RNA sequence: AGCCAGGAUGUUGGCUUAGAAGCAGCCAUCAUUUAAAGAAAGCGUAAUAGCUCACUGGUCGAGUCGGCCUGCGCGGAAGA
């Protein structure tokens, strides 16, 4: 398309799809004239130059003679096609070599087995907009590209995989079998799944069973599409695209069949998001109504995710760029009528000590005038190293002086949980901690253990904040692979992001490239990465330790409420 | 087609094999696969260094192979596991700088002299004894 | 093009030129270091 | 500073190791390579000898009037750059090998086997001494 | 002045030990290899590339390069 415009070329698009991409593509038609003497197409098998009409009358075509200004190039690669059709097959081949051309019918016909079997790539040339060439398109359309059964028939598969347990092709008589592939928003009726027949035939209202999705669907209407407009129809079989109303549990991806199983359709893949912002309507009252929408909208698209998320109360979501989160931002105040206005996501610091034990107590008792009874232990703050226990929390018992009761030595342990998921730094879960007990006091008789949990409070907050522990901020680990082009360029903008880097390896189609990254930092990176390397950068971003860093952002929970 | 012109100077010590995961990403383009990660190094330098200071190859071959002029154990890494002290940049001023004798620069051309050399084997003594030397400081023997 | 009243050679590449009266400042690396008047 | 004092210092200083010894070579400057060059330097040392001098103080015309109070036509330093290289041991000895070795393999000039001369008698080398 | 060219394989430096890169922070560390290795100058200095701090022999044959004072000037210097 747009060979209309200037500077446009055709040679140079067929060579720049044959190098770049790896294909092989064959000029089905040449173009007369290359920016604004474009008058028509000529093509290499019909062999005739079709010169289009004026402006939005392009309907007609006017066939004409081939200028001799293209007669060479266009015999050039009018025999190119030839020898390169004629290399679909043997009889092909040797017919030619007796020094006869092949004739339109059978060369379309073998190109058409080539791209069949997927082997070729055949070259279309007009401009949609000055009307020449769409016709002619297709032409190509109609002449060589599969009917649904000239495909391989549909691999479908049973309750279990095998090579053929649900050999399945497009038949007015082969078991309904289809593959419900889109979903769609509409106020209206709730949802609107379109979904591609792949065999057989249903009806409106006709049952049918969510092979994957494990229950029974139903059609309330079966709606063909002129884009917008939802065409009623009674039916839609093998070969047709529909779009079904009503059904209620089916999501993209899902199988739609009868009760004869082709269950298993290959597919259940869906890339991941790489941006992130959370989201706020007009105020927190509205906070369902903002969520239910968002869940529409998670349930209406795969990549789009709406992310509750639970270390703050806000409402975060991911998608694939600044573009597509503008559209649902703006679809969501358009569709469901509620504004949300938009900030980052908060930060994740946590808490440990370093590596030194410190020695502390903390004492007060109750019964001083015949109360209930009290509690009190001695504790020691040894830390281990970033990663060292899996689980987040280890213990050693050492009590042997005043004995806390039997009953109530786990439960110390259990106490100083909750001081260690309260964080006594900023309110941040402390990871990998570990507290070693010594003393304390009791009698035999029913002491509280509650005392001895504020007493351990106490011990706690004092003997952390003097043992001096990490306020870390969260770190990912990075991967990206982007062209040789940009390498030096998008690792510069990650160094002066806070660049720790991993490697480098050269694959096939570029380099693979792993850094690590503060997630307090990453969080508009995508768009900032694509335009360092004009969008040919793949990467995902995921978490590989926590880590300290001088920052005067450290202070605001600590602001909110705290030390 | 010609000795290391990778230079992207990043690599694990000779503990592991040129590890990238130790090597950093801030190298662009190079050719590191699963062809050469793993082909000389464990095979022929365990007589160079195993954890220890190791400046990190970066050489290709002419026919779609790894292969170069190898050489012998790095100076700075034999001249400093037989010396023990890790000293040399760092600290050069008030403390001991490495242990480099004339023995041990004798010692260190007998280590690393296979084809490292200079206008003679005693060219690279004199090579190994400006590495053990110029980190800062000497032993006494 | 700087304007400030007294130029110097700013950089390694800067030279110092005397078109029509006034001493121009016409540097081979960086047009930030043009500076006009003598 | 290559200074005319100095150079009538350093021309002499450089005539008699060829008026002890044997002949020398020098090499110009059009190519070198890092690893070639200085690992090749180093096997000249280490095939002929510590006395591999690549000085250029041979200037055209401070030789011509240094070196040359014997052999007064040494002015062919109107060649390019001079990397010198004698040798004590015999006549025409490993450093002067190492020159025709490397005047056409794996290099770019060698002083094209320009050699010296003590007899200059007619043109042939010396091989016809049989063993 | 213009024309012919040469700066590691000890040195991701012994290195703030993932190097911060054969010439970033950082330490020093001609490190003989010299028409040369500074552990460096503009580009990759967070990376290689081809030009290359530096330096020089070649080329080519009468002047040449910076200062200090100083006579006289120039820009600074735009109104009803």
């Amino acid at each position: 398309n747009k060979m209309d415009r200037m500077g446009a070329n055709f040679l140079k698009v067929v060579n720049q799809i044959k190098t770049r991409l790896g294909a092989n593509p064959v000029p089905l038609q040449l173009a007369i004239g290359a920016e604004e003497h474009f008058t028509g197409v000529v093509d290499l098998v019909k062999m005739k130059a079709i010169n289009w009409n004026d402006a939005d009358q392009g309907v007609t075509f006017e066939y004409e003679d081939i200028p001799a200004d293209m007669v060479e190039l266009a015999n050039e690669w009018h025999q190119n096609l030839i020898e390169s059709a004629a290399e679909a097959s043997e009889e092909l081949m040797e017919k030619y070599l007796g020094g006869e051309e092949l004739t339109e019918a059978e060369i379309k016909g073998a190109l058409r087995q080539r791209v069949l079997n997927n082997e070729i790539i055949l070259v279309t040339c007009g401009s949609a907009f000055k009307n020449k060439g769409v016709q002619a398109m297709l032409d190509a359309v109609i002449d060589y590209l599969p009917s649904p059964v000239d495909v391989p028939a549909i691999n479908g598969i049973l309750d279990d995989g095998k090579d053929t347990p649900a050999e399945r092709h497009a038949s007015d008589d082969e078991p309904f079998s289809a593959l419900a592939f889109k979903i769609a928003t509409d106020p209206f009726v709730g949802n609107l799944t379109f979904f591609r027949v792949y065999s057989g035939v249903v009806n409106s209202g006709d049952t049918v069973l969510n092979s994957v999705k494990a229950a029974r669907e139903r059609f309330g209407r079966i709606v063909q599409m002129h884009a917008n407009k939802r065409e009623e129809i009674k039916e839609v079989r093998a070969g047709d695209i529909a779009a079904a109303i009503g059904l209620k549990d089916v999501t993209t991806g899902d199988t739609l069949c009868d009760p004869d199983a082709p269950i298993i359709l290959e597919r259940m893949e869906f890339p991941e998001p790489v941006i992130s912002i959370a989201v706020e309507p007009k105020t927190k009252a509205d906070q369902e109504k903002m969520g239910l929408a968002l869940g529409r909208l998670a349930k209406e698209d795969p990549s789009f995710r709406v992310w509750t998320d639970e270390e703050s109360n806000q409402t975060i979501i991911a998608g694939m760029g600044e573009l597509h989160l503008d559209i649902i931002v703006d679809r969501m105040k358009r569709e469901f009528n509620v504004e949300a206005n938009v900030g980052k996501p908060q930060v994740a610091y946590r808490e440990t000590i370093r590596q030194k034990v410190t020695d502390v107590e903390g004492k007060h008792a109750k019964q001083s005038g015949g109360r209930g009874q009290y509690g009190h232990v001695v504790i020691d703050m040894y830390p281990l190293e970033p990663g060292s226990n899996p689980k987040g929390y280890e213990f050693i018992n050492d009590i042997k002086g005043g004995v806390i009761p039997g009953e109530y030595i786990p439960a110390v342990d259990k106490g100083i949980q909750e001081q260690l998921k309260a964080g006594p730094l900023a309110g941040y879960p402390v990871v990998d901690m570990g507290i070693r007990l010594h003393f304390g006091s009791y009698h035999d008789v029913d002491s509280s253990e509650l005392a001895f949990k504020l007493a351990a409070s106490i011990a706690f907050k004092e003997g952390f904040k003097k043992a001096k522990p990490v306020l870390l901020e969260p770190i990912m680990k990075v991967e990206v692979e982007t062209p040789e082009e940009n390498t030096g360029d998008v690792i510069g903008d990650l160094s002066r992001r806070r660049g720790m880097l991993k490697g480098q390896e050269s694959e096939v189609t570029g380099v693979k490239i792993h850094a690590e990254v503060p997630l307090s930092e990453m969080f508009g990176y995508a768009t900032q990465l694509r335009s360092l390397t004009k969008g040919r950068a793949s990467y995902t971003m995921e978490f590989l330790k926590y880590d300290e860093a001088p920052s005067n952002v450290a202070q605001a929970v600590i602001e909110a409420r705290g030390k | 087609a010609k000795k290391v012109q990778a230079y992207v100077k990043l690599q694990v010590a000779a503990g592991m094999a040129n590890p990238s995961p130790p090597v950093g990403p801030a190298l662009g383009q190079q050719g590191v696969n699963i062809m050469e990660f793993c082909k000389a190094f464990n095979a022929k330098t365990d007589s160079i260094e195993k954890g220890l200071p190791i400046p990190v190859v970066i050489t290709v071959y002419a026919d779609r192979s790894f292969t170069f002029v190898t050489k012998t154990p790095p100076a700075a890494v034999l001249l400093k596991k037989a010396a023990g002290i890790k000293s040399g940049s760092g600290k050069p001023n008030k403390d001991k700088v490495g242990k480099i004798s004339r023995a041990q620069l004798q010692e260190i051309a007998q280590t690393k002299a296979a084809d490292m050399t200079g206008a003679d084997i005693e060219a690279m003594t004199r090579s190994i004894e400006g590495t053990a030397r110029s980190m800062g400081l000497v032993v006494e023997d | 093009m700087k304007v400030r009243a007294s130029v110097k050679k700013l950089c390694r590449n800067c030279k110092i030129v005397k078109r029509d009266g006034v001493i121009r400042v016409i540097c081979s690396a960086e047009p930030k270091h043009k500076q006009r008047q003598g | 500073m290559a200074l005319n004092l100095q150079d009538k210092q350093a021309i002499v200083a450089e005539v008699s190791e060829v008026a002890k010894g044997a002949l020398s070579a020098v090499v110009a400057d059009s190519r070198g390579v890092t690893v070639d060059k200085m690992t090749e330097l180093r096997k000249a040392g280490r095939e002929a000898g510590v006395y591999m001098r690549v000085v250029r103080n041979t200037l055209l015309r401070r030789a011509v009037e240094g070196t040359p109070f014997e052999c007064l036509k040494d002015a062919f330093v109107g060649p390019t750059l001079i990397a010198y290289s004698m040798e004590h041991p015999g006549a025409a000895a490993r450093l002067f090998k190492e020159f025709a070795k490397a005047n056409a393999k794996f290099e770019v000039k060698a002083a094209a086997f320009e050699g010296e001369l003590i007899p200059a008698s007619q043109i042939d080398r010396l091989a016809t001494l049989p063993t």
